[PDB]
């Protein structure tokens, strides 16, 4: 309970109703004489609600009348001439009443009855927006009110007799207004953040006493008077706490961390000090002595207005009131409440539900250790390809995209179906063509679809994925050509059947001896041998014959398949190129150690763009005049450089690109002659095929060489090689960019010599 | 007039020279990543960027100097005035035109640079 | 009821909307009222305004391509520029976590400008690090030299340019104006001037409009603005001058002693900075600041149950976290307060509002179930704290401890090169690498690893005894 407002005689005060600062007001309204206090409470519609609070109960409602207006402003004084007696003055847009609540007892406690009779009436020519009230001048046993309207003027009224108004000079808002006594001073908090004292005598003559620039605008504005030995000025602005002198400089200022919304200086306990009460927008009160927090306790509600009274038979009762409605009497809860668990024994544990679930939940943690259906098909036909995907559940976020390769180009790249009720088809259709020059090193292509399956655990859905492959025509990026008699690079695969007649296989390719040129100019020729068994392809390229090989070795097998035939080899006698492989390789290589040549130049570049483009800083911050055309003349140069060196790095990623994509269709023909070499099946092509076709491009971390070096090197360590100083020194797997091929191309000679001399391939 | 223009366009290239350095890092980013597009558009930025400066130092420069120029004419001309008399009115003069600039009392001081 | 009368009580009331909108309809019905013009900008500058003095923030180009310190190489204690790191964590190399996050925290610099993007974007700042750091009213349309001469205009209109469009070009042109007009005699247009400047990286200039204004109105914002000045000017003696200079003219104010000690703790000497803490305390008793510095200090200097008593401290104040909870947790766990501890993790559990809150929860979680002797339900744990934050470096550290435990050393090994390439300022990773390399041979990556620990950690005797080893089997 420590640092929490216990809680008094309380109660929310009406339906969706509205108050504001001025509506709380606490004095003896009813006149009785006692000390006590009435809460009293004005609203924005109407209700002049005055309480007796007796601890809620119906006999705390002295009254809950209704008046037309809203009322702006309620207080407690001697508002009428002659009696000395406290009224209610109410503060409406256009009016001003005082009433006088005078309350007649009955013979039972639930029969005495009260009733504010109007004594009098003033109406208002303006639109007010708060007031207050005191012995203006040294006038004794009176309180006479003076008006702020919301346009900057003080209309002064002395009880029943409206006095004067004067326009407040230079304000456009309306300020938190207050009057001095120790001073007889009005005091405003204006637009410019001026805090201005103005003399009540210079007012009724009509400019300025003092002035004083704080740094906001005040919500509230306190004179403080219960102690005479020094009058100070308070002002709660919307960031500060102020404390002023009576000539105008700051006695003393705290800068709130907070928002202040109502504060309230009640009696002060030292000597000299003056206690105060501010409530923060977090719904805190803090209690400060001077600009020392001496207490801070969380009220319920963010506090309107605020304050501190003597309430049946109990003093110092603080009594805060919201814009809601939430009235409440409190005090402050003193005990440090002990920080234990509670015993309770009724409260055990349900050991057998829970366990339950927990077993449930082991079991699949144990567990763990020990639906829907692509497919594509392409036309016969820039040929288009159809994507029909299928459910059996009502799946989610489904995402679908293809991948063809570098130089094949798709029309439709990505399609979202966000839901698709079960067992639905849905039917995508893109269109895939050759852009470039330089021919894919494959003709394959892949869709890729992601959704998410609804489940109980997670109603978001596990994420999962499923894809399938199609295989583009050959005649999207080929055509028939003359075919050439000697080629430089030429393989040759020999079958186990009769040489088969060029034209049944490629139909559209027409001649028994036949000739292809790619989009891009690369040109293949493939003969079928008359006299042998074999076939023979040929091209001054190594990289174009991986296209043409691909796919004679497929026809044939379709074709073989077709009839009716069953056996059937390409079994390549001979050796694996391995010498007009290895020249990709070094180019490649070549072209990568380029790429950080440049990179490093265009560093080197840049730093010294940098430390030039600093010191022209530099100079711009001085003031003086300096000359500088050097260092301008010295930018200029620098920057062309940058620009030439960027235009260079550019160019050789494009080649590096198209090295990477040529030495892919090489690396996939020699994979193809070495599987049948050595006759390998189809676990340890794929083997082959994970270990020679890393990646889809290189990178400035990940390139092909390394890759390609690690895996070709755990696989002759931990498969063919039998000795640990071998396995140790040379055959070494590392991923950073070498320093030549000599590394690779002597593992991939052993490679196949060690594939030659019975070594068979395996994982672990 | 000199000193509000000066103080707008120390403003000015105060902004151009932040500018200048969030530039220069994206450009470093960009290049770091090798994306060469971008670094070159940053590039391209930095060198309009610096042009602009440049002309905008040429321009503050120029009243610099007149500023200089202004300057020193008021202080020669408070001297000058001083100058022309002799003895304990002299450092009198002096005080009282510097009294009455520092708060552009500018008809004061031409009062006690003529009889005072 | 009226119009004007209640967007005033609203804004007053801190609506800033309803006072917005009415403001917005007595514009529309009668074009010719300033006044909820005025108000209106008002209320839409105070629901985004912030504090200025803690608005500091430093992008990449001002910690590197911004240079304004006078001094190259300053005595040790006279720059900017405890608990070791085998008891207190480490956001970096040094400055050690915290108890309280400002959004002006540095906790080091970066050195290069690669340093700085290939680091996660929160290790300098309290936020991620920035390169540099319909519509009410059309700027370019009203013309500052007209509103500059009626100042009841001119200071709203210039905060509502100056911190909701955030244009200091045209707030720093109507402040120069308007300062014009009043003929340089009022503190506030010289303080925003300043700010100003200090916006657009002028400290001198700021500096001494800041110092204009205290010859003319000493108050608490001026103090604060020229010490944060000084401190961007690599000044920290200087502050603690200005700071004592103002303590001299307020006698207790909480914001300076405040400074004071944020001045001492970055120094990194807290035999000053508690102290001044203290101080505060002594002063406020609530402050947040103060509380959590003290009671982070008290748990890592073998304190538990004193931190545990200034964070229930900051629970009875009505602060409801996940970090106040975690921590409240955490200081009943190791103050032997069993019956406390898990209750206060769930709850903190409850709270967490991020992903990184809640795998630092549930790697505390995992630390009180490595106490309470069980390794599995430790390993699901610092698993948890992966799930919800993959770059934790220390979940990687201690899941790859009990790995090591249970036998499987390369999970181990893998597990402490991910920790040791995520947080390289971490000693532990680097340690525990080296260690159970040099187990198995391996002294090459042994070396290369008890080197990184070293520069992480200097003072940590195992690694000097590992690196001496080392360097025998090296020679």
């Amino acid at each position: 309970s420590l640092f929490k407002a216990r809680d008094w005689w309380s109660t929310v005060l009406g339906d969706k109703e509205e108050f504001d600062q001025g509506c709380l007001c606490l004095a003896d309204v009813d006149n009785t004489g006692n000390g006590q206090d009435k809460i009293i409470v004005g609203s924005f519609m109407g209700y002049l609600r005055i309480f007796n609070p007796h601890p809620a109960q119906a006999e705390d409602l002295l009254l809950e009348v209704h008046l037309r207006d809203p009322i702006l402003q309620v207080e407690v004084g001697k508002f009428v001439s002659g009696t000395e007696m406290l009224h209610l003055a109410v503060l409406h847009s256009r009016k001003l009443c005082v009433y006088s609540v005078s309350g007649t007892l009955g013979n039972v406690e639930h029969g005495n009855q009260y009733q504010i009779k109007l004594m009098y009436e003033h109406n208002l020519q303006r639109t007010a927006c708060n007031m207050t009230y005191g012995s203006f001048g040294g006038v004794k046993g009176r309180d006479l009110i003076c008006i702020q309207s919301v346009d900057g003027m003080l209309m002064v009224f002395e009880q029943e007799s409206y006095a004067f108004g004067r326009f407040l000079p230079g304000s456009l808002l309306p300020g938190p207004l207050a009057y001095s006594s120790r001073t007889d001073s009005f005091i405003t908090v204006s637009s410019c953040h001026q805090v201005e004292s103005y003399k009540y005598q210079v007012l009724a003559f009509a400019v300025v006493d003092w002035t004083l620039n704080i740094g906001e605008q005040a919500i509230d504005i306190c004179i403080v008077s219960f102690i005479q030995s020094a009058s100070s000025v308070f002002v709660l602005g919307e960031r500060n706490f102020f404390c002023l002198k009576d000539n105008g400089q700051i006695q003393f200022m705290k800068k709130l961390d907070y928002s202040p919304s109502c504060f309230l200086p009640y009696c002060s306990v030292s000597e000299g000090t003056i206690n105060t009460l501010i409530g923060n927008h977090n719904n805190m009160l803090h209690i400060y002595q001077d600009v020392t927090l001496k207490w801070a306790t969380q009220l319920p509600h963010v506090p309107v207005a605020v304050r501190v009274g003597c309430l049946h038979d109990l003093k110092g009762v603080i009594v805060t009131l919201s814009d809601d409605g939430h009235l409440q009497c409190s005090y402050l809860g003193t005990d440090p409440s002990l920080f234990q668990a509670p015993k309770v024994e009724s409260r055990e544990l349900n050991y057998d539900e829970l366990d339950m679930e927990l077993k449930e939940l082991q079991k699949v943690i144990k567990n763990v250790n020990k639906d829907l259906k692509v497919s594509a098909m392409v036309s016969p036909n820039s040929v288009t390809v159809k994507v029909t995907l299928k459910n059996r559940v009502a799946l989610q976020k489904i995402k679908l995209s293809i991948y063809v390769q570098p130089p094949l180009v798709l029309t439709g790249d990505q399609f979202t179906f966000e839901f698709m009720a079960p067992e639905m088809t849905r039917t995508v259709g893109f269109s895939v063509y050759l852009k470039g020059s330089y021919s894919p090193p494959e003709l394959e292509g892949n869709a890729v679809v992601s959704y998410s399956r609804p489940t109980e655990r997670n109603p978001d859905g596990i994420p999962r994925v499923s894809q399938c492959k199609f295989r583009l025509p050959l005649k999207l990026v080929c055509l028939p050509g003359q075919p050439s008699k000697t080629a430089s690079h030429k393989l040759t695969i020999d079958t186990n059947k009769s040489p088969v007649s060029l034209l049944s296989l490629f139909p559209g390719f027409a001649v028994n001896v036949m000739g292809f040129r790619f989009l891009g100019g690369s040109q293949v020729t493939l003969l079928a041998s008359k006299t042998s068994q074999r076939y023979r392809i040929q091209s001054e390229q190594f990289e174009d014959l991986w296209l043409i090989t691909n796919e004679l070795i497929i026809r044939l097998q379709e074709y073989f398949e077709k009839q009716g035939i069953k056996d059937f080899t390409c079994s390549f006698s001979g050796s694996v190129p391995l010498e007009e492989y290895f020249e990709l390789i070094d180019h490649h290589f070549e072209l990568r150690i380029n790429g950080e040549k440049l990179e490093e130049l265009l560093s080197e570049r840049a730093v010294q763009f940098r430390a030039i483009q600093r010191r022209l800083l530099t100079r711009f911050k001085d003031k003086t005049p300096a000359p500088l055309q050097h260092l301008d003349t010295l930018l200029d140069g620098t920057y062309k450089q940058v620009i030439a060196l960027a235009d260079a790095v550019e160019e050789n990623q494009d080649n590096l690109f198209q090295s990477f994509t040529r030495l892919k269709s090489a690396t996939h023909l020699v994979i193809l002659l070495i599987g049948l070499w050595q006759k390998l099946s189809a676990d340890q092509i794929a083997i082959l095929e994970a270990a020679f076709l890393p990646l889809q491009q290189d990178t400035q971390e990940l390139g092909w060489e390394e890759t390609v070096d690690a895996a070709l090197s755990h696989l002759l360590k931990t498969c063919l090689s039998k000795s640990s100083k071998e396995q140790a020194l040379n055959l070494n797997s590392q991923l950073g960019i070498p320093k030549d091929t000599s590394q690779l191309k002597k593992h991939i000679t052993l490679f196949c010599d060690r594939l030659a001399k019975g070594g068979r391939l395996c994982l672990s | 007039e000199y000193h509000s223009v000066h103080q707008k366009l120390s403003a000015d290239m105060a902004d151009n020279s932040n500018l200048i350095r969030s530039l220069l890092v994206q450009a470093e980013d960009a290049r770091l990543m090798r994306d060469m597009k971008t670094m070159k558009n940053r590039y391209k930025e930095l060198y309009d960027l610096n042009k602009d400066l440049l002309n905008g130092y040429k321009i503050r420069c120029n009243n610099h100097t007149e500023l200089l120029g202004s300057l020193k004419a008021v202080n020669q001309a408070i001297q000058r005035a001083g100058h022309l008399r002799v003895g304990k009115p002299k450092n009198q003069v002096i005080t009282a035109c510097r009294d009455a600039i520092r708060s552009n009392n500018i008809n004061m001081l031409f009062r006690i640079m003529r009889v005072g | 009821m009226e119009p004007l009368l209640l967007a005033w009580s609203y804004f007053r009331r801190r609506r800033f909307q309803l006072c917005a909108d009415l403001c917005t309809q007595m514009l529309e019905k009668s074009p010719c009222d300033q006044a909820a013009w005025i108000l209106k900008a008002r209320a839409l500058t105070e629901m985004v305004y912030v504090d200025e003095i803690d608005v500091d923030e430093e992008g990449i180009a001002e910690m590197i391509l911004d240079e304004n310190a006078i001094a190259q190489v300053p005595r040790p204690g006279t720059s900017l520029k405890g608990p070791s790191p085998a008891v207190r964590p480490v956001t970096q190399a040094g400055r050690p976590i915290t108890g309280f996050l400002r959004p002006s925290t540095q906790s080091g610099r970066p050195g290069t400008i690669e340093q700085a993007i290939k680091t996660p974007r929160t290790a300098y700042t309290a936020r991620p690090i920035a390169s540099s750091s319909g519509p009410f009213i059309n700027l370019s349309r009203l013309n500052l030299a007209k509103y500059a001469q009626k100042p009841k205009l001119a200071k709203a209109l210039f905060e509502y340019i100056f911190h909701h469009e955030n244009d200091v070009k045209t707030a720093l042109d109507l402040a120069a104006l308007s300062t014009e007009h009043s003929q340089y005699k009022d503190w506030w247009w010289k303080v925003q001037i300043g700010k100003c400047y200090y916006r657009l990286g002028l400290y001198r200039e700021a500096e001494k409009q800041f110092k204009s204004a205290l010859k003319q109105q000493e108050m608490v914002d001026t103090f604060l603005y020229l010490a944060k000045v000084y401190i961007s000017l690599d000044q920290p003696l200087t502050a603690l001058n200005l700071f004592k200079q103002g303590l001299d003219k307020f006698p207790g104010e909480v914001t300076l002693l405040c400074g004071i000690a944020r001045i001492y703790e970055e120094m990194n000497n807290i035999s000053s900075a508690t102290e001044y803490y203290k101080e505060v305390l002594k002063q406020d008793n609530t402050h947040v600041e103060a509380i959590a510095c003290i009671g982070s200090n008290h748990f890592y200097t073998d304190q538990p149950e004193v931190a545990l008593r200034f964070y229930r401290r900051l629970l009875q104040m009505g602060v409801y976290n996940c970090q106040l909870f975690n921590n409240l947790g955490l200081c009943c766990f190791y103050a032997q307060q069993y019956d406390m501890t898990l209750t206060s993790f769930e709850r903190a559990l409850s709270l967490a509002e991020n992903e990184e809150e809640v795998a630092d929860v549930w790697y505390n979680l995992g630390h009180v179930a490595v106490g309470t002797g069980d390794t599995n339900l430790a390993h699901q744990c610092f698993r948890l704290a992966l799930v919800s934050n993959n770059q934790h470096a220390e979940a990687y550290n201690n899941l790859a401890v009990l790995e090591m435990r249970r036998g499987h050393v390369e999970q181990a090994k893998a597990l402490l090169q991910t920790a040791s390439s995520l947080a390289p300022h971490m000693y532990e990773p680097h340690f525990n690498f080296a260690t159970i390399s040099d187990k198995i041979g391996d002294l090459q990556r042994s070396y290369a690893a008890a080197k990184k620990s070293e520069a992480a950690f200097p003072d940590h005797v195992d690694t000097q005894h590992l690196i001496k080893q080392l360097e025998q089997h090296f020679a």
